[PDB]
This record gives C-alpha cells, structure tokens and sequence, in this order.
C-alpha cells in the first residue's frame, strides 16, 4: 500500500508516469527511441 | 474492427469495449498498456478469462491458438503459492495486473 | 552457481541464459540481493538502478523504471523491465530542473487523486538524481 | 535467625522464572506472525511451538524446584 | 526479627510477576502485525493469542502463588 | 552467621537463568518464522536450533552450578 494505493489508481497508471519521466531526461540523440515506442495510437470505441 | 464487424449481428449485446485503428502502424508496448488499463477501470470485475490469437509457425502455415488469463488474485492463491515468499494480496494485486499487459503485447506481436 | 539471469526490454535483450552470481534489484517494498539460491518471490519494481555484478572483473549499472522480478523454484530468475536504459543516455542537467517544478504543482493541486499523481512524479525524479 | 535464612533465599530464587515467563511469551508471538504467511498449520508449524514451550517452562520449573530446597 | 524474614520473602517474590507482564505485550503486539498480512482474523489467528495470553499469565500467577505461601 | 549467607547467596545466584529462558524462546521463535518462509527444515536450519538450545543453556546452567558451591 502507498499513496497511489487507497486513492483509486492502478499499477499501469503508476507505471505510465514513472516511465514517462525517463523519456524526458534523455538527451537529444536518444529522443527518437522515446518517440519510437510512444504507444498512443489505439482508439476507444464503446457502444454507449 | 473486423472482429466487431463480423460479430455485430449475433453478439451485439455481449461486447464490453472495442478498440479500433489497430494494424496500420506497428504495435508497441504503450498500446498494450492503453488496452490493459481500460480493461480494469470499466466497472466489470471478472474472475477468469482467455485470449485467442494467431501464433504462426512459418511463412506458409500459421495457427490460431488459445491461452488463459488468471486475472483473479484468489484463483492465483492456491497450494503452489504457499511455497513462495512474503507476497501479500497487495503485491500479487500489482503483479497479476502487469502480466495482463504482457500477454496482450505477446498477442499483438 | 547454476543460476540463470534474463534481462529483457520490450524492444531489446540484454541477458539470455547468462548468470553472474549476484543481482541487485530495487523492489517496490524494499530491496534485496540474489544469492543465486535465494528463497523465491514474486516482486514488482520501483524506480531505481539495477547494478548487475558481472563475473568479468566489473559490474553493470543499468537503470530500470517499472518491471517485475520473478525468482523461481529452480535457481533461475526472470527480470523483465519496461524502460531499462544505461546511465550515459541520461542527462543529469535536465533531471535537476524537473524536480522542483513538480514540487511547485504539488501545492497547486485541488483534487485528492490528482495530487496523488503528483506524488508519483516527484518520487521518480528523486531516484533519478541520486543515482547520478 | 536460623529460620530467617530459609525465607530470604526462595523469594530471591523466585525471580528466575520471570524471564522464563516472558521466554514463552515470544514463542507464541512468532506463530501468530509465522502462520499468517504460510497456512501449513496442523503440520510441523504448531508441533514445534509445543516443544519450545515445554522445554523452556521446565527450565523455569526447575528454578522453582530449588526454591523448595531453600524452603526445605 | 521473626517478622523481618516475612517481608523480604514478600517483596522479593513479587518481583517475578514483572516478567510475564512483559510477555503478554509481545503476543498482543504480534497479533497486530499478523492480522495486517492476512485478514483471516476471527479464525485461529486471534484464537492463538488467547491461547498464548492464558499460558504466559499462568506462569506469572505461578510466580505470584509462592508469595502467598511463603508469607503465610 | 555462616548459615545466613549460604542461603541468600544461592538464591541470588539463581536469578540469572531467567535471562537464559528469555533468549531461548527467541531461538525457536526465529525457527518458526524460519521454516514458514522457506521449507528447509531437514537441512542446516533445524540443527542450528539444536546448537541454539545447547549454547545459551550453557550460559544458563553454569550459573546454577555457581549456586551449588555457595550452598556447598
């Protein structure tokens, strides 16, 4: 249990933020490999 | 898309969510985290499951296959985990979620 | 002795079936050392550096972000991580500036879970600087 | 005065069971935090905590046996 | 002189009841930490505490019982 | 006056063995939590408790032998 627990979060929602900070501390050379993974392409369709 | 388009007639009321725009660009691990996050925070608390996909053998012949998903913590609480160490129901809660994002990324590749 | 160490990113692979006697992993609920016959557990990770001691004279200073350590019944581990980079790809200079800006938004957070998101962000940058 | 030496000794040798009193209080403070990881209860988890009690209280009980010889 | 050996045996024997009072702080301390793993509490988790608490106090009362014999 | 010293001496010398039982409960109260993490009983773990009971009692049982030479 931590602060991300007992407030209504998930471990993916933990793992998204702490991995995003590593992609901001990279240099200009290895910024394209942070652009490579960047997995925001799946759309969301719920019928209601 | 083409899973939802086929099953739009017989099983239009057994859908949870549908994910489109898949397969144009190559799949990555972030898209395996977008799907697995929304499978939790939907309101549907489930206890077993399974995934179906096409694991290929060669250039010519593939095969549609079947793999199960032990998502529930207590079905993952059996005789074979009492041998293991200090893992509680909070550590196993965080761990069993992360293997849901690793079976989707295996399935997507 | 008679161990197996596997270390894989999603896109690349560091170690496959090659073990060197000692692995140091930052666990979510503390830290541990793998004595090559350690009592097996199923743990998950916090932001922190992994210093694998090669046999090979020297060590290997990796830095994971969030993954999973599964040491199992037979003497064999499987350490899988999402963002497993080395030290020289990171810049210390941008890591100093990112700390206090996330502390500035911490007082400016009205909600209770949005403020809890800010507490996640300051912890990862705190282990960023002290590893450097 | 000869009877007084009988009385002074046993009350002093009484207190050698005070630590053996707390020496059985911790062997039950383990099996709470021991069982609550690994439910293998009826097997040798409980059977060992039986042995640790009767051994330790016997060494407290022999300390009470010398209290009687000072008394008698 | 005959009264003075009554009270040293009264004072020194009562000392040993301190030890078993230290023991039941352990077993009630350990039930707090055993419950925080595995909430199966109303089962033999809590029942082992009342197992242990009665067994440690039985030693401490066994210490205190000689205080009423040797004084009288 | 020789009799008034021999009986207070040994009863004072018995007090220390309370220290022995209050550690000897720990050496089985660590083996309860020892085997319940990793079932390595028949190997070197249980034999350490056999050494652990044998060692700390030798710190204890010698103190009883100190009480005998005061009595004799």
């Amino acid at each position: 249990v931590a602060y991300w627990r007992q407030a209504g979060l998930s471990y993916i929602r933990y793992s998204q933020i702490c991995a995003k900070a590593v992609r901001d501390a990279l240099k200009a050379e290895f910024k394209a490999n942070a652009e490579k993974t960047s997995g925001s392409n799946v759309k969301i369709v719920k019928v209601k | 898309d083409k899973i939802r388009g086929i099953l739009h007639r017989t099983h239009s009321d057994q859908f949870l969510v549908t994910f489109k725009e898949v397969g144009r660009k190559p799949p990555t691990f972030g898209d395996a985290s977008v799907i697995a996050l929304e499978l939790l925070n939907s309101g549907y608390e489930f206890d077993e499951g399974s995934i179906i996909f096409n694991r290929f053998r060669s250039v010519i012949s593939y095969k549609t296959e079947e793999k199960p998903i032990f998502s529930l913590d207590t079905v993952a609480s059996a005789e074979s985990m009492s041998i293991y160490d200090d893992i509680d129901a909070d550590v196993l809660r965080n761990y069993q979620e992360y293997s849901l994002a690793n079976i989707i990324y295996y399935s997507l590749k | 002795g008679q161990m197996s160490f596997t270390f894989a990113s999603p896109t690349q692979v560091f170690f496959n079936g090659a073990n060197v006697r000692q692995v140091d992993v930052p666990t979510q609920t503390g830290a541990f050392g793998i004595l090559a016959s350690h009592v097996p557990t199923l743990q998950v990770l916090r932001p922190g550096l992994v210093v694998v001691h090669a046999e090979d004279g020297t060590t290997s200073k990796y830095f994971v972000s969030s993954g999973s350590v599964t040491v199992n019944a037979d003497s064999s581990v499987q350490l899988l991580a999402e963002e497993a980079v080395t030290l020289d790809m990171l810049d210390p200079g941008v890591a100093k500036a990112n700390l206090e800006k996330a502390q500035s938004e911490l007082l400016g957070a009205a909600d209770e879970a949005s403020r809890a998101e800010i507490q996640i962000r300051i912890e990862a940058n705190e282990a960023l600087v002290k590893a450097l | 005065i000869d009877t007084a030496a009988k009385f002074i000794g046993a009350g002093a040798a009484t207190v050698g069971v005070a630590g053996s009193g707390a020496g059985i209080g911790t062997v039950f403070g383990s099996m709470i935090i021991g069982y609550a990881r690994n439910p293998s209860l009826k097997q040798q988890l409980f059977s060992y905590a039986i042995l640790g009690f009767a051994l330790s209280e016997a060494m407290g009980l022999f300390c009470l046996m010398v209290a009687f010889l000072i008394l008698f």
